[PDB]
């Protein structure tokens, strides 16, 4: 029985299946769990919505193309509109959570191509215009994929998204130090990374701080031949885990 | 305690947050009378339902000693190199 290629993940009213996985990466060896009485600082009772928050949210999926350079999403911000997680994040000064990230991409024995799927903590990105500063709308489109550029330039306060430097002044080939998997179309149809709350402080504001960035970068370009299905998307579905919130007031932004 | 015996302390940490539940009762911890001359010894758990927090914070630098025991300038005085005839060759401070 039990082929290790087959997997079923259930969280809240959500189940994802896969019949071609390559194990699952638990970020830095640590499974997500709630903030403990020793490590706590905000004295108020936390609200823990469990199944209502901690469930599988499918974000707007992107199309993989032969020349398409790459994509990033920012968490928790990508989830700012995803159901009751978004609401809780909107009505609370502080929030804390880990996440099951599940990237999906299927093609065929006859297709080829390989993408890096990585969760980078504190991926603080550089301004394209080195002289100037970057700004939110060029840092995150919430649940919509921000694209990496093959082109070394961009519009006013856009990030320097030139792929080989991963938007942050380093070698993209070294991104592998962060919790990652690869969807190599020969081998698998999905990636799964279970990311713990990685931060220097027990809870933080859900909007101000992008705790980590999901980067999907094609290291080997998507390819196939003579009339063999052009459209092949990449879908990212993510589930919050052990989510708890402190400091409640009115609807929040400013 | 002996303020001259330096190498003899007392470790006193800050107070922990005890978990509070909901209440509906006759006891009123936040209703009092300022006139008394008394300060309210209320804790957040008397007004909200709090979680359990362990405060390992200590009131270290606010000790009278740590507060006053940092070497401060109180005065400076001036004097030239000179003879008996030169008033400015020496100086004093009360």
């Amino acid at each position: 029985g039990y082929s290790d290629r087959v997997r079923s993940i259930t969280l809240g009213n959500s189940t994802i299946t896969t019949q071609e996985c390559a194990n699952v990466v638990v970020g830095y060896g640590e499974w997500p769990e709630y903030l403990s009485d020793n490590e706590a600082t905000a004295e108020d009772q936390p609200t823990q919505p469990d199944v209502a928050t901690c469930r599988f949210y499918t974000l707007d999926s992107v199309q993989w193309e032969n020349g398409s350079p790459g994509w990033w999403w920012k968490f928790p911000d990508a989830l700012r509109d995803m159901g009751l997680f978004g609401q809780n994040m909107y009505y609370h000064y502080l929030g804390r959570a880990g996440y099951t990230i599940h990237v999906q991409c299927n093609a065929s024995k006859f297709h080829q191509g390989c993408i890096l799927v990585v969760c980078v903590p504190e991926a603080e990105m550089g301004s394209a215009q080195t002289s100037g500063v970057v700004n939110y709308e060029h840092i995150s489109k919430g649940e919509i994929a921000s694209r990496f550029t093959t082109t070394t330039t961009a519009e006013d306060h856009g990030v320097q998204a030139a792929v080989w430097n991963a938007g942050m002044g380093v070698g993209v080939g070294n991104l592998t130090i962060f919790p990652h998997q690869w969807i190599n179309l020969r081998t698998n149809n999905s990636a799964t990374i279970v990311m713990p709350y990685v931060n220097s402080v027990p809870m933080d504001n859900m909007y101000r701080h992008h705790n980590f960035t999901l980067m999907i970068i094609p290291f080997v370009p998507l390819d196939f031949s003579a009339g063999a299905s052009t459209y092949v998307p990449i879908t990212v579905t993510v589930a919050p885990m052990c989510a708890e919130y402190n400091g409640l007031r009115l609807a929040g932004h400013q | 305690g002996d303020v001259q015996n330096a190498v003899e302390g007392a470790m006193v940490r800050v107070a922990d947050t005890v978990q509070t539940s909901a209440t509906n009762s006759e006891r009123v911890p936040n209703l009092t009378a300022v006139e008394t001359g008394h300060t309210s010894q209320a804790v957040p758990g008397d007004t909200m339902q709090t979680r359990h927090v362990i405060n390992n914070h200590v009131r270290s630098e606010s000790t009278i000693e740590n507060f006053l025991a940092r070497s401060a300038c109180v005065f400076y005085l001036e004097y030239k190199t000179g003879t008996k005839e030169d008033s400015n060759s020496f100086n004093n401070w009360v």
